[PDB]
RNA sequence: UAAUUGCGAUAACGAACGAGACCUUAACCUACUAAAUAGUGGUGCUAGCAUUUGCUGGUUAUCCACUUCUUAGAGGGACUAUCGGUUUCAAGCCGAUGGAAGUUUGAGGCAAUAACAGGUCUGUGAUGCCCUUAGACGUUCUGGGCCGCACGCGCGCUACACUGACGGAGCCAGCGAGUCUAACCUUGGCCGAGAGGUCUUGGUAAUCUUGUGAAACUCCGUCGUGCUGGGGAUAGAGCAUUGUAAUUAUUGCUCUUCAACGAGGAAUUCCUAGUAAGCGCAAGUCAUCAGCUUGCGUUGAUUACGUCCCUGCCCUUUGUACACACC
């Protein structure tokens, strides 16, 4: 069978599933190429893993990611996390740990959140206020 | 003769050990199964003010009743289906069997 | 005390009802401001719609239209294009 | 009221609960209503074990001068409890070690 | 969407329906000045007159202006939907009108006076200067009096 | 205007009426070994550089 | 090497396809295209009042190709927006049923999309093939 | 530079701009330093960041924000006034436009002019409104470098917004000219004008 | 503020005074043996007891 | 036939109703709670009491 | 210490409630058990492009494999773990390392003795006393009123704009609710600008409404520094629904009308990170009616990281003519 792994990236309520396999180097998001991710301002945030690591490790790797849940920025972050984790997992599983180790060091030198899910989760709202900490305006007279 | 036996309750322990005994009874007689598949728990939530009169600070509280639902897929002749249905009954667990 | 008399209440009826330059930009083009803009756009190392309004007294709409036409002529080289802001230089051979 | 409350807490204590507490609120003797408490043993109020162990009941008794409220709280024996936890969450029962005799001469016991 | 040296045909102000109309604003937002025609009505009559939307009101021509005011005066003959008008059904005629300029002011004062002389509650409230559509007057709209 | 530069070597707790200012022990980078104590309006660790518009002034306490 | 609607910019694709329908002129343009608004939630007619129907048709064609199948209600929900109930805060209201249904009916007339099982509209074979043709045209005009 | 190819094309400009060295879209974090030995630690410059958008936790500690690039702090401060809260996409668009205008109006690095401006407009001494018997007395107090950076960014953004309020001049260009004025110490700069007023009143009430 | 409480401290000293030879320095080992050597009704309490036991093991090994 | 949520809430209110009726009618016999036994084509409710002879 | 949390001291020892401990919820699991009411992948059939070998899809009776995402249940995992400074060198504090999480891991539930002459007999068939009890204060029927407006005050919703308005595009969540012998959630089709009307459909519900295709947001356009395309308050005319019945307009929709407001005085509110704030969604009441509330999610900041100056809290000492207790 084709050498492949299945990874995911999460941020807030957004999840993304990335199928990674040996191939020719295509990156399609919901069937659309990576150069089509909106917003364009976070488009380079999406490119950040390949831009940091060099595409020689992307030359013969087929990756396709599908997203669901969350908002646009959350989906963008989920995408970048998913493809970073996919690269690390593939290099560990199919090539070696020297590859996985340099990959991990290069990734962490620029960001910790690519391999690590965002620990901050939304705080539940409490009664008496619109938000989770705010309260209704206090009037005495 | 396909049956998708579905259980629903509020007590996790009773519902789950009923499901376990059902699946163990089925497995030893070797009826085809698709696991005791567990639906997401349904939280019936009611929000109400603690004070019955309207005075005091504006306080709000939530009461939760959690509903757990399971179903087991089987195919079995009626002779063993009768024993499967009648073998185990526990309080608080609503049981119903359907065809296919 | 806090219980006001009926006269104090009726004072509400006497409280009464008292309580506590335009720009003239171009908007329409004409020959003088034509020649003015085509002579001064070879300058202004930074050019945008706001700079056009600032240094030529243009009507904003005419600023955007003139930006498009001068980009057609190639005298201003855009550095970026956006639906809410535009950026232009003098397309110099020195910079 | 005093005699009845004492009798009920005595009955619970002779039955074998870990604690009981009966409180009667209302007019009682005089017009100014008061509350009298008759606890004994020990009961808990806050921790989640209040759900498993405390059996609390309240009743209105209609008497000629008005209404008296009776609250009875019974904290039953955690060990007697048939199901659920067998003790309070802070109960740490350390089983006594079995005394070991130090060995001096290594040896082999054959098959 | 082009640069062109506008000739002396551009007048900086004009007169329509006894109401002055600005010339430096676009034709739609200039025609909004006539009371009784807003953004929707002025845009629709501009499109039905087929004058260029990008054109201001100052540099138009007398012919297009006359066509515009004619469409405004009588919309029905010019395939204007009956629901688009501000007088969808007149209080004493079965016809649908569209009142502009001083005419709509006159029609509004006759409306209020008619309500007053029939002694409807709406007319009574308009006579007294009060809220007519059942709002809460206990707390709002005080300084107007 | 001339300025002077000094690294902080130790912090000496908070001071001020609301506790919004801090006492620190600074030491001029040039002309070493002349240590003085100063107030600071803001967050401070050890080993920060602080620029003074006047060197020799001191403030032991603040109300 | 394979050209699909998913392979190009959504906005530029809809622009190109709307221009193509304008040039073709075979799309059934309704009578009140220049009169009414696209939803009660909006306040102004579309600004490019002559090609806006072509824009809408191109966008709904791209969306229908991208999706399994959609209907009038999904159309209004997508093309609606937040409207102010006066002073009261913005409430989300759907688009106009007449426009979002007439665009689909005209697109069926041209044959781009077909009424499909499970309800709703689903892209046609010919509509599909010409959509990828237009995508190829865009990927040609780009360079 | 080596042009590696892919089945899904990756732009040549992207490849040549970022793959060889962790640059920005147009600019580069290299050869960019700060003038102040007080700020060499708290400016975070000389660290590749690429886009100024990041979800990293910068508030867990009092000094955790020191590791944040001051470009991202700028973007954080552009969204402040009321309605603009959130909208970090708008913030990064504005800051990108500002850097573009900076490199249009001059030749040096935008991420050089910004650090020059903040180190020029950093308040070195402030006037604490401290309490007292009857009449409040101002007290001249030395400003920590982190507080210097914070107030510097604050005055920069407040001046940009107050200049852009209710006029044609958009926030991007107005903050660009505020940044050039703050780099060159212009009196037209709200940031340095306010910093000078604060330091001079501190000098008076030393 | 990570001060352990009376119940965990008393359980720790009780465990140590009668299971020193069977106790080790490895927190995981003490955690795993606690589940068999003492009846604790909570995993969190078990882990806290284990951690304090190892802390005291280090104390004894120091003196 | 009814939904599961409505079925279970109706079961709960039915339990409360039989309990409150049993404590309004059987308070003199040491009523101490009830349990509902539900089986298909058969349901029984077991009453815990002290004067079981009198409740009989 | 967050803590009467403990270390210790000790005429007190031994205890109890409280805090803690506990429980729920949100975060980690390539580990277990699995899953046509959640999926993915491959091979079938088929669409389009490539024409090609590959790309994106459609189709569940194409079957097969798996549980990564999704659901769960059983568990593990965090115990300040490890290191280094620091403290009768203890309790513990701080920095660094790892780790999903290292502020009680984050947020809540429960929550002590004593008390208020706090609120409620307009929830109660829970009642004492008093009153009324048949042209009753019971009940019912009809129509008004609880909204009435010279004014004042308290929650709030919109704004005063280019970090914008408007028009086109991209367009992605979660919490949860829903009818059957009674009418709910309603997809799809058709008509109508629109509200809406009509014929059907799936769902007693992870299966259908619903990927609630939400908004804010992004991109392309128009404007233009001003009472302007901001604001739509007040009014007129008309169009439908809910409801026996809308008028003292329920609400929705169309056109027209376009008022104050130019960042708001003395004062005052809330708040430490996914929190403030913005933006909507679900549900509650409901035949219809949200600007309200309970929750949910999207976008998502600077400043804190301390103190007793203002308002106060807890402990000890102290003085007292205070005890209904500084009012």
């Amino acid at each position: 069978a084709v050498p492949s792994v299945q990874t995911f990236g999460k941020k807030k309520s957004a999840t993304a599933v990335a199928h990674v396999k040996a191939g020719k180097g295509l990156i399609k998001v919901n069937g659309s190429p990576i150069t089509l991710v909106e917003p364009e301002i976070l488009r380079f945030k999406v490119y950040e893993p390949l831009l940091l690591v060099g595409l020689d490790k992307f030359s013969n790797i087929d990756i396709r990611v599908r997203v669901t849940g969350g908002g646009h920025v959350s989906q963008v972050y989920a995408i970048r996390q998913a493809i970073a984790k996919g690269l690390v997992a593939y290099h560990q599983k199919y090539v070696d740990e020297q590859s996985k180790n340099e990959l991990k060091k290069a990734f962490t030198s620029y960001d910790r959140t690519l391999l690590i899910a965002d620990s901050r989760r939304p705080e539940p709202k409490k009664f008496g206020g619109k938000g989770a900490r705010s309260r209704f305006q206090k009037s005495y007279r | 003769i396909k049956i998708r036996i579905t259980l629903t309750s509020t007590k996790v322990k009773q519902l789950e050990n009923v499901s376990s005994n059902i699946v163990k009874n089925a497995e030893q007689h070797n009826l085809v199964k698709k696991g005791p598949v567990r639906l997401p728990t349904k939280v019936l939530k009611i929000s109400t003010r603690k004070t019955p009169n309207g005075e005091g600070s504006k306080t709000w509280e939530t009461y939760e009743m959690r509903i757990h639902k399971r179903y087991i897929d089987l195919e079995a002749p009626v002779q063993i289906v009768k024993r499967i249905t009648q073998i185990t009954i526990e309080p608080g667990v609503d049981v119903e069997v359907v065809v296919a | 005390l806090s219980k006001a008399a009926k006269a104090a209440a009726a004072l509400a009826g006497g409280k009464k009802s008292k309580k506590k330059d335009r720009a003239q930009h171009a908007v329409i083009l004409d020959q003088e401001k034509y020649d003015r803009i085509l002579k001064e756009v070879p300058t202004y190392r930074y050019v945008s719609v706001s700079v056009l309004v600032d240094r030529l007294k243009i009507g904003g709409s005419l600023a955007r239209i003139a930006l498009r036409h001068l980009e057609k002529e190639g005298i201003i080289k855009p550095i970026s294009k956006h639906s809410k802001q535009a950026i232009y230089t003098r397309a110099t051979a020195s910079e | 009221i005093r005699r009845a409350a004492y009798g009920v807490v005595r009955y619970v204590m002779e039955s074998g609960a870990k604690g009981c507490e009966v409180v009667v609120s209302g007019k009682l003797r005089a017009a100014r209503a008061k509350a009298m408490k008759f606890a004994d043993g020990f009961l808990i109020h806050s921790g989640q074990p209040v759900n498993d162990f405390i059996d609390t009941a309240t009743r209105h008794v209609l008497m000629r001068q008005g209404v008296l409220g009776i609250k009875v709280k019974i904290m039953r024996d955690p060990a007697k409890s048939r199901t659920g936890p067998k003790a309070l969450p802070d109960a740490v029962t350390i089983i006594e070690p079995k005394e070991e005799e130090p060995i001096l001469a290594p040896s082999v016991k054959d098959y | 969407s082009l640069v062109v040296q506008e000739q002396g045909s551009f007048q900086h102000i004009l007169r329509l329906l006894n109401t002055n109309v600005d010339g430096n604003i676009k034709i739609v937002y200039a025609l909004t000045t006539i009371k009784g025609v807003g953004r929707r009505y002025s845009n629709l009559v501009c499109k039905k007159a087929d004058v260029d939307l990008h054109k201001r009101a100052g540099e138009l021509t007398q012919e297009e202006l006359e066509r515009i005011v004619q469409i405004m005066q009588n919309p029905t003959h010019y395939k204007i939907p009956a629901w688009f008008l501000n007088r969808q059904n007149d209080i004493t005629d079965g016809k649908d009108y569209h009142t502009l300029a001083n005419n709509v002011e006159s029609k509004l004062r006759d409306d209020l006076e008619r309500l007053k002389k029939i002694r409807a509650h709406r007319g009574i409230r308009h006579f007294w200067g009060l809220r007519v559509r059942g709002q809460h007057t206990k707390t709002t709209g005080r300084r107007r009096a | 205007t001339p300025v002077t530069l000094a690294k902080v070597i130790k912090v000496l707790g908070r001071t001020g009426s609301r506790g919004g200012v801090t006492q620190v022990r600074v030491e001029f980078l040039e002309d070493t070994s002349r240590t003085i104590v100063r107030n600071v309006k803001g967050p401070v660790r050890e080993n920060d550089i602080l620029v003074l518009m006047e060197s020799e002034r001191e403030a032991r306490r603040l109300r | 090497p394979g050209v699909s609607v998913r392979d190009v910019a959504a906005q530029d694709f809809i622009n190109a396809y709307a221009s193509f329908l304008q040039r073709q002129g075979k799309l059934e343009v309704p009578g009140y295209v220049d009169i009414v608004k696209t939803s009660s939630g909006n306040e102004m007619p579309p600004q490019d009042a002559e090609g806006w129907f072509y824009k809408r048709a191109a966008s709904v064609a791209r969306h229908i190709y991208m999706r399994k199948q959609v209907g009038v209600g999904k159309l209004n929900k997508l093309y609606g927006g937040a409207k102010s109930r006066g002073v009261r805060p913005y409430k989300h209201i759907d688009a106009s049923g007449s426009i979002n249904r007439k665009v689909l009916q005209a697109l069926e007339k041209i044959g781009i999309v077909e009424i499909s099982p499970k309800g709703g509209r689903r892209i046609s074979e010919n509509g599909q093939r010409d959509l990828d043709r237009i995508a190829a045209q865009t990927l040609e005009e780009d360079e | 530079f080596t042009p590696v190819v892919l089945a899904t094309p990756i732009p040549e400009e992207v490849q040549q701009a970022q793959t060889e060295i962790k640059l920005f879209n147009k600019w580069s974090f290299e050869e960019v330093e700060v003038k102040d030995a007080s700020l060499v630690d708290y400016v975070q410059v000389r660290q590749p960041i690429f886009v100024a958008h990041t979800a990293g936790r910068y508030a867990n500690k009092r000094f955790r924000k020191a590791q944040c690039p001051i470009i991202e702090r700028l973007t954080n401060s552009l969204m402040m006034n009321g309605r603009n809260n959130g909208k970090k996409l708008k913030a990064v668009r504005i800051i990108k436009h500002t850097l573009d205008i900076i490199n249009v109006l001059t030749d040096q690095n935008p991420i050089q002019v910004v650090v020059d401006a903040i180190t020029n407009t950093g308040p070195r001494e402030d006037t604490t409104r401290v309490g007292g018997g009857g009449a409040a007395r101002r007290q001249a107090v030395d400003v920590s470098p982190l507080r210097r950076v914070n107030q510097a960014i604050a005055l920069l953004t407040i001046g940009a917004r107050e200049a852009a309020f209710r006029n044609i001049k958009t926030i991007a260009e107005t903050l660009a000219e505020e940044l050039i004025n703050a780099a060159k110490g212009s009196s037209t700069s709200y940031a340095i004008k306010k910093k000078d007023e604060l330091e001079r009143v501190a000098k008076s009430n030393r | 503020g990570r001060v352990r409480t009376k119940t965990v401290k008393r359980a720790s000293k009780a465990l140590i005074e009668r299971y020193y030879p069977k106790l080790t320095l490895d927190f995981q080992t003490n955690k795993r043996l606690c589940d068999e050597i003492a009846t604790i009704q909570s995993k969190r309490l078990r882990n806290k007891i284990a951690g304090y036991t190892t802390h005291l093991m280090k104390r004894i090994q120091k003196g | 036939l009814i939904s599961k949520k409505r079925k279970l809430v109706a079961d709960g209110v039915f339990y409360a109703e039989l309990n409150e009726f049993f404590t309004r009618e059987l308070a003199e016999e040491g009523y101490s709670g009830v349990e509902v036994r539900v089986t298909p084509t058969k349901t029984e409710v077991i009453i815990r009491a002290t004067r079981t002879q009198d409740v009989l």
